[PDB]
């Protein structure tokens, strides 16, 4: 069986970086499909964010293209979400999840991580 | 250049047609199979293969059913990998037909085959 | 860039009945349409894929019909744990987008 665990930092500042790690355990990164990352608003509108593939290759949703990085560590296992000067707007809930893809069904999100509610509050907090 | 008509066949049920005098296996698989194809790490395969390099629509597994030893052909529904079992020297495949353990140094090949609604066309 | 429209716009129902929600594109996909459940807890898993593939653990009670630009997702019986948001993403090209969503209350 497969497990994606998320994890990294539940609350930052405006203009600074978010930094989400999914880490992935009964299969590796390497081994095939794709590796995305997705956003829940609170008004209930799901965005796709973007992935990485088994071979590196990155593929971002045009709206945040030229701000977000999605990399990987194939020794741990685990990819990342890297979203450049947030924003009040970027305020949800991000969640990364694996795509299988087969030339006649195409793609399907079969495995989804827990979840990782971030905030994007000036407030200030325990490192 | 064989016709098989694939809204013939049940839901988790093998069908062995002839083509060019060998054995061509077809299973119309279960969605909890198809699950348990895609979701296996290829460092526990001698023979590195994901399941949709192997099948076009998980829903249907299409390959040669000739053993990659030394050529029997594997039996349905037995082994210890919920796939095919090869009598003759025991070579274990899995729901995907790739091979897990045994002497056979290869996953069932694939043959070309292209679909046409209820109904697939190998050769 | 295309877009769905999930319509009813969160209606609820009884115990145990028949319910149908649905998802028009602007553009037209061919059958690359997708259903994920999110539970209340915040537990996403998916549903239905190539609008009528069932998924692994999905019970029977769940259907999916349509083409063109048509979509729907229908259930048996709510008994008893299929309150929930549904949503529904295409595939034909990137970016994929989902549907406004679909809460599925019990009164
Ligand atoms: S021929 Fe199948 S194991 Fe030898």
């Amino acid at each position: 069986e497969v497990k994606l665990q998320e994890s990294g930092a539940g609350l930052v500042q405006p203009s600074q970086s978010l930094s989400l790690t999914c880490s992935v355990t009964g299969y590796s990164i390497t081994s095939g499909y794709y590796w995305n990352w997705i956003r829940l608003f609170p008004g209930n509108k799901l965005e796709w964010v973007g992935y990485i593939s088994n071979v590196g290759d990155n593929n971002y949703n045009p709206s945040l293209k030229d701000r977000l990085s999605i990399t990987r560590d194939t020794s741990k296992n685990q990819f990342f979400l890297k979203l450049n000067s947030v924003t009040t707007e970027d305020t949800a809930t991000y969640y990364c999840a694996r795509s299988e893809y087969y030339s006649v069904t195409g793609y399907a999100m079969d495995y989804w991580g827990q979840g990782t509610t971030v905030t994007v509050s000036s407030a200030w907090r325990h490192p | 250049k064989v016709e098989v008509n694939l809204a013939a066949i049940p839901l988790g049920k093998n069908v062995v047609v002839k083509w060019q005098g060998k054995p061509v296996f077809i299973r119309h698989r279960t969605p909890h199979e198809i699950q348990e194809a895609n979701s296996v790490d290829m460092s526990a395969l001698k023979d590195p293969q994901t399941d949709a390099d192997r099948v076009k629509d998980p829903q249907w597994l299409i390959m040669l059913g000739i053993c990659t030893h030394l050529g029997c052909v594997p039996i349905g529904e037995a082994g210890d990998f919920g796939g095919w079992f090869c009598p003759c020297h025991g070579s274990h495949y899995d729901i995907s037909g790739r091979i897990r353990k045994g002497p056979a140094p290869l996953n069932l090949e694939i043959p070309a085959y292209e679909f046409d609604g209820d109904k697939v066309i190998v050769g | 860039d295309i877009e769905l429209t999930q319509t009813p716009v969160s209606l609820a129902a009884s115990l145990g009945d028949r319910v149908t929600i649905s998802c028009r594109a602007s553009q037209d996909i061919n059958n690359f349409l997708n259903w994920y459940q999110q539970k209340p807890d915040g537990t996403i898993k998916l549903l239905i894929y190539y609008t009528s593939r069932l998924h692994a653990g999905v019970p029977s009670r769940f259907s999916g019909s349509g083409s063109g630009t048509d979509y729907s997702l229908t259930i048996s019986n709510l008994e008893p744990e299929d309150i929930a948001t549904y949503f529904c993403q295409h595939h034909i090209k990137f970016p994929w987008t989902f549907g406004a969503g679909t809460k599925l209350e019990i009164k």
